[PDB]
């Protein structure tokens, strides 16, 4: 953007193989800029010994 | 037990790298020396008494 | 056993927020979505062997 002091990095994730496969969960675009979110599905365990 | 985590694509903070250390990055990535990209994702639980 | 803790009013570091993420803050605080202010105070003890 402006001078080199304002380095900013934007990340876009592409699914391996086929991106349009139904197994993936669709990423809604940013409501503020218009870019896809980075989605990480979590499988959380609840039991502890 | 499944949470949809959606990180934003735009960087959280401006890239805080010194010009000298960025030059170190550049010259390290310009030799036979092999360096690894770092992908760190941290899940932090709420405190349990 | 009572210590008078006195934080300075002026910010410790310049606010390190990207313009895009600050715009995300602005547009998140411009909808019915409710977000919470964070007040984190951490007391760290010296190491005990």
């Amino acid at each position: 953007g402006k001078s080199q002091n304002e380095k900013m990095w934007i990340a876009t994730s592409e699914h391996p193989g086929d991106q349009n496969a139904k197994l993936w969960i669709k990423t809604a675009n940013t409501t503020y800029s218009g870019r896809p979110y980075l989605q990480v599905v979590g499988f959380i365990d609840r039991a502890f010994p | 037990d499944i949470l949809i985590v959606r990180f934003r694509p735009e960087s959280e903070i401006y890239w805080p790298i010194s010009q000298d250390s960025r030059n170190a990055m550049i010259d390290k990535l310009s030799r036979n020396t092999s360096v690894n990209f770092e992908v760190s994702l941290e899940f932090t639980r709420p405190y349990d008494p």
